[PDB]
RNA sequence: UUUCGGGGGUACUCGAGUGGCGAACGGGUGAGUAACACGUGGGUGAUCUGCCCUGCACUUUGGGAUAAGCCUGGGAAACUGGGUCUAAUACCGAAUACACCCUGCUGGUCGCAUGGCCUGGUAGGGGAAAGCUUUUGCGGUGUGGGAUGGGCCCGCGGCCUAUCAGCUUGUUGGUGGGGUGAUGGCCUACCAAGGCGACGACGGGUAGCCGGCCUGAGAGGGUGACCGGCCACACUGGGACUGAGAUACGGCCCAGACUCCUACGGGAGGCAGCAGUGGGGAAUAUUGCACAAUGGGCGCAAGCCUGAUGCAGCGACGCCGC
């Protein structure tokens, strides 16, 4: 559940704190974004010594969503804040260390570095 | 080779704590007075004599000191912040 | 427990040692109460000098020397005078 | 914690901490009892409780957990408070 | 003894485990700090102090348990739990103390004021030990005497800047309580309103201080290489236990950033110690040998440890000789 003008947390150490969603990707009239969906987001504020400055247009993948998302066993996900991970063209993060947990859907979505490096997978 | 329980440390009398005389200028508290001391020194570089004064506040138990009097002072244990003195005696009253 | 120390001074290729009465736990070159003798073995005879009166006073009041200090002041004769078993013997060899 | 001696003294300090905390808490409870008694305003029971507190403080001070002069100062204050009240 | 798988005593010896001692010693750096932080000068009638030496009492008695070991579980790992069981200079009572530590009543000296000293006198209450070795013998509890070590308060001193004029509310002062080894807004409550301020307060920038070094006849100016006396810190910020003694560097706990291991269930770190590597730079050394001498720790000694220290290797960088 990430839409246009959606206001998100950053779970990276790239130097950015807060991002605004730009579009949700995946197809024509793409409407919602779920865990493991690559999107495009813009940086609203950042660490002064951060790698990325505010105003950049950067591709991102959402990892922490407030809305329930079911799994194959009926497992529904309610997190506490909408967060995304800054990603580059090579399907890799821009940061080196991650805040907070992650969902299993990233593993099936081939994103291996994030799921491996996260402190715990849930 | 036995005996009782006396193996002490060393003695020490009580000696000198620095004495001074100055003028009291403010008595608007009770039981405390501020005293200005007069000090004369030759300047280390110029050598010319310079007159400088400092204000030090002491302790009195009755508030018997009025404005514009001179008294003698002795050093003591700290009693509060920024006061470390007591009053000796009032020799003159104005 | 004040002990008789040997304080290091000077530079590298010649060690220095000062027979100083001071507290034990301090630094090797730490605070010095009184200087009574100096020790330096680099020279050929390695002449040794101790102030007998102050050394005797410190031994009486209770300064405990280390074994090398005890041996050196025995060479000087301070230990012999203090204990009184042989007497006071002077055998130290003077510079040529 | 990298030396065997260091970790051994860590364990020793832990067990000393437990023992001394127990002793200190016991003395604190005795002082609390005295304070409650003097707040209530008793005389005789306060007297025997003062004797017990003085005993326990003196043993603690001779055992080194608390300084003898501080124990004496506390106990003298106890006696003075009893005298005034 | 033996079947060479090993089975018994020995204390010469000893892995690991209890119990002490050291560990706050010795070495390092100058980020913060304009402060009793530094030097000098005294101080304590207001403190304490293990190991050292030395004049002077005693060291009676009873009880229980645990590590270790054995069995077992989790788990790659660190590490832990459950059950059985053992001794001590490990642990706790009780017997003396009458010379100490407290409270109430009565003298002389000193003044520097409470009051101190003359252990003043007085009535009541309270207070500790552990033994080993048979040999140059060391231990346990207390303080009339000395010394070291500390902690605290102060006269005085020492950068620039009003293009920094008001600052402060436990702030200031008194009383009563707690507090600490010691007095104290060190902390609390109640009373009053002021203290510090143009003989530069509060603000802003810089910086460890001093004996010293260079220059200058001197005054003065510059400066803090080495050594040495203190100060402050140990990746950043805090907090506390232990102990006669803590900013506790290689002690503890927590929060951060970085790094590392994993069998993904979780753990380990702090070279500004001696060497060495990466980066910055103009650039600054060798992953060297020893306790021979001396200081330091342990032990009755023998003896053990000590990048403290002695030495060696590199570099015309400097005072000096060839
Ligand atoms: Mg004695
Ligand atoms: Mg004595
Ligand atoms: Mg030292
Ligand atoms: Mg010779
Ligand atoms: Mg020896
Ligand atoms: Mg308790
Ligand atoms: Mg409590
Ligand atoms: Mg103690
Ligand atoms: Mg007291
Ligand atoms: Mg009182
Ligand atoms: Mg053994
Ligand atoms: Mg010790
Ligand atoms: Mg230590
Ligand atoms: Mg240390
Ligand atoms: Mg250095
Ligand atoms: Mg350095
Ligand atoms: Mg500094
Ligand atoms: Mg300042
Ligand atoms: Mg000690
Ligand atoms: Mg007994
Ligand atoms: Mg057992
Ligand atoms: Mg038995
Ligand atoms: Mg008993
Ligand atoms: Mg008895
Ligand atoms: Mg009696
Ligand atoms: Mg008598
Ligand atoms: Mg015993
Ligand atoms: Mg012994
Ligand atoms: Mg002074
Ligand atoms: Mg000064
Ligand atoms: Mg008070
Ligand atoms: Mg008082
Ligand atoms: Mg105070
Ligand atoms: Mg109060
Ligand atoms: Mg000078
Ligand atoms: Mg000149
Ligand atoms: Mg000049
Ligand atoms: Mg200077
Ligand atoms: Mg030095
Ligand atoms: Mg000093
Ligand atoms: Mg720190
Ligand atoms: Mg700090
Ligand atoms: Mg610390
Ligand atoms: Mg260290
Ligand atoms: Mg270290
Ligand atoms: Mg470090
Ligand atoms: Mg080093
Ligand atoms: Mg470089
Ligand atoms: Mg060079
Ligand atoms: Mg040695
Ligand atoms: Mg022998
Ligand atoms: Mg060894
Ligand atoms: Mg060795
Ligand atoms: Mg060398
Ligand atoms: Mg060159
Ligand atoms: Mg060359
Ligand atoms: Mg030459």
């Amino acid at each position: 559940m990430i839409q246009q003008e959606s206001r998100l947390k950053v779970a990276d150490n790239t130097g950015a704190k807060e991002i605004l969603c730009i579009r949700v990707l995946g197809g024509s009239s793409r409407r919602y974004a779920g865990i493991g969906d690559v999107i495009v987001a813009t940086v609203k504020d950042a660490i002064p010594g951060g790698n990325v400055k505010r105003g950049d247009v950067v591709k991102a993948v959402v990892v922490r969503t407030v809305k329930e998302r079911r799994r194959a066993d009926g497992s529904y996900i309610k997190f506490d804040e909408n967060a995304a991970v800054i990603i580059k063209n090579d399907n890799d993060p821009r940061g080196t260390r991650i805040f907070g947990p992650v969902g299993r859907e990233l593993r099936e979505k081939k994103f291996m570095k994030i799921v491996s490096l996260a402190p715990e997978v849930l | 080779q036995k005996g009782p329980k006396y193996t002490p440390a060393a003695e020490k009398p009580r000696g000198r704590r620095k004495t001074a005389i100055g003028y009291v200028v403010s008595d608007k508290m009770q039981k405390t007075i501020v005293v200005e001391l007069e000090d004369r020194k030759s300047h280390p570089l110029y050598g010319k004599i310079i007159r400088t004064t400092k204000k030090v506040k002491a302790h009195d138990e009755n508030g018997e000191a009025g404005i514009g009097d001179r008294v003698s002072l002795m050093e003591t244990r700290p009693l509060s912040a920024t006061k470390r003195w007591r009053l000796v005696e009032i020799l003159e009253k104005a | 427990a004040v002990k008789i120390k040997l304080t290091r001074l000077g530079k590298i290729r010649n060690p220095q040692y000062r027979i100083i009465v001071a507290d034990a736990r301090t630094r090797r070159d730490g605070r010095a109460i009184e200087v009574i003798g100096r020790y330096h073995p680099k020279e050929e005879p390695s002449l040794i000098q101790i102030d007998s009166e102050r050394a005797q006073y410190w031994l009486g009041v209770g300064a405990q020397p280390t074994e090398p200090v005890l041996a050196l002041l025995k060479i000087t004769g301070d230990w012999q005078k203090f204990k009184g078993l042989p007497g006071a013997e002077g055998t130290l060899k003077v510079k040529e | 914690a990298n030396i065997k001696s260091q970790i051994k003294r860590i364990r020793t300090n832990e067990r000393r901490r437990l023992r001394n905390q127990s002793v200190k808490s016991s003395l604190r409870t005795a002082i609390r009892g005295f304070r409650e008694a003097v707040d209530a305003g008793d005389k005789d029971k306060a007297s025997e409780l003062l004797h017990a507190t003085s005993r326990k403080l003196d043993k603690a001070a001779s055992k080194g957990v608390i300084h003898p002069n501080q124990a004496a100062n506390k106990k003298s204050a106890l006696a003075l408070a009893l005298n005034k009240l």
